[PDB]
DNA sequence: GGGCTGGTGACGGCGAATACCC
DNA sequence: GGGTATTCGCCGTGTACCTCTCGCAGCCC
RNA sequence: CCGAGAGGUA
């Protein structure tokens, strides 16, 4: 069902559209979507359980 | 064609804004995107905004909005922002020129 | 009110009172020497705002 | 010497603003 | 082109009193 | 002699 709400379908659509809810109404690229992504979770900078 | 663009700062560090913005210019070296940068000076209007002779690719968006203490572009909208005008352009460089 | 310190922690009604006459005396210059008009628009939106 | 310049553990009620469905 | 349903923001949460500390940096004009 | 923040009495 989750699956069946969603609009998107590939990688690039959910980058954009989580690039999209964070930062509201601004034109996305593909290199910007990248890089939120990567420095939300996945960096050392930004994110870190201890 | 380089068409002018409205640029907003922290309003008392604008020099070092445009010093920063030229460097990244000269860093992400595109260099073919980019014109000038005018802060005018009488013996100071603009109070806080910094001009842009640009292009609009998203890419040049992100890059002066990459550049630090700047606020954001200031036009109709933020998808895509606004240029000025022929005329207010030429008056800006008149009263710069005179 | 004074604080015995040499300075004067303000209250924040003279703060505020003190932001709309800064910008309104900007609006005042900007509409006077022929700004452009987005830049008039951006500076009314600070007043309201103010 | 000094001017001025911009977080992420509260919960219920309630009414206004969409929403969807026919 | 309305009749019910779900979201979204606001409005609100006891009274007196006592003691203490701390209240805007930056900076190159 | 105003506002915050903390603590305490009933």
């Amino acid at each position: 069902e989750t699956l069946r709400v969603d609009p998107t379908n590939d990688r690039l659509s959910a980058l954009v559209e989580i690039y999209r809810m964070m930062r509201p109404g601004e034109p996305p690229t593909r290199e910007a979507a990248e890089s939120l992504f990567e420095n939300l979770f996945f960096s050392e900078d930004r994110y870190d359980l201890s | 064609k380089k068409r002018w663009y409205v640029v907003q700062a922290f309003s008392g560090f604008e020099g070092r804004v445009a010093t920063s913005l030229r460097e990244h210019i000269k860093l992400h070296n595109m260099e073919d995107l980019f014109g000038e940068v005018m802060v005018p000076t009488e013996e100071k209007f603009f109070p806080g905004y910094v001009l842009v002779q640009m292009v609009m690719n998203d890419a040049s968006w992100h890059l002066v909005r990459s550049v630090p203490r700047v606020m954001g572009f200031i036009g109709g909208t933020s998808d895509r922002p606004a240029p000025i005008s022929d005329k207010e352009v030429d008056a800006i460089m008149n009263r710069l020129q005179q | 009110v004074p604080l015995d310190g040499g300075r004067f922690a303000t209250s924040d009604l003279n703060d505020l009172y003190r932001r709309v006459i800064n910008r309104n005396n900007r609006l005042k210059r900007l509409l006077d020497l022929a700004a452009p008009d987005i830049i008039v628009r951006n500076e009314k939106r600070m007043l309201q705002e103010a």
